[PDB]
């Protein structure tokens, strides 16, 4: 559940905060996979450190 | 320069606290599936070092929202930033009854 969660909020960050074409952003499905390993910590910190 | 590399640079770029142990090798999986690999693209393009606010600013700044102090919009600050001399002018240190 957690994966899933994590993969809305960078979507929102993507979209609404670094100006990612809503088009152009993969499907929640796909960003899920990111969040697999080690990866997870690293896209926790783009999301809370990295502004628009 | 594989796909991996790029991306971990960038982290580093951004200032990532676990950045330098990283090898750019263990993530070209990551750009080989042809779905991800724009958006990954994009990222690596788009994230730079003035994109970063530390941990004490953001701390900062929620503290200021958290005053109920008005948080000044982008117009605002502009005009009032304009009024603002870089000069040092030495924060007019209140002529302390020490000046006086």
């Amino acid at each position: 559940m957690e994966r899933r969660s994590l993969a809305q909020e960078l979507k929102k960050w993507a979209v609404e905060e670094m100006g990612l074409p809503a088009q152009k952003a993969p499907s929640e499905e796909m960003l899920q996979r990111l969040f697999i390993g080690q990866c997870g910590d690293i896209w926790k910190f783009i999301i809370r450190h990295i502004h628009s | 320069m594989s796909g991996g590399d790029r991306f971990v640079q960038t982290l580093q770029k951004l200032n990532y606290p676990k950045g330098a142990q990283l090898d750019g090798e263990d993530f070209d999986w990551l750009f080989e599936a042809v779905d991800l690999k724009p958006f990954l693209d994009w990222f690596c393009s788009a994230a730079s070092e003035q994109n970063v606010v530390p941990d004490e600013k953001l701390q900062a700044f929620n503290t200021l929202k958290e005053s109920g102090k008005p948080v000044l919009d982008e117009k605002a600050l502009d005009e009032v930033l304009k009024t603002f001399s870089i000069s040092k002018v030495p924060a007019i240190e209140e002529v302390a009854i020490e000046k006086l």
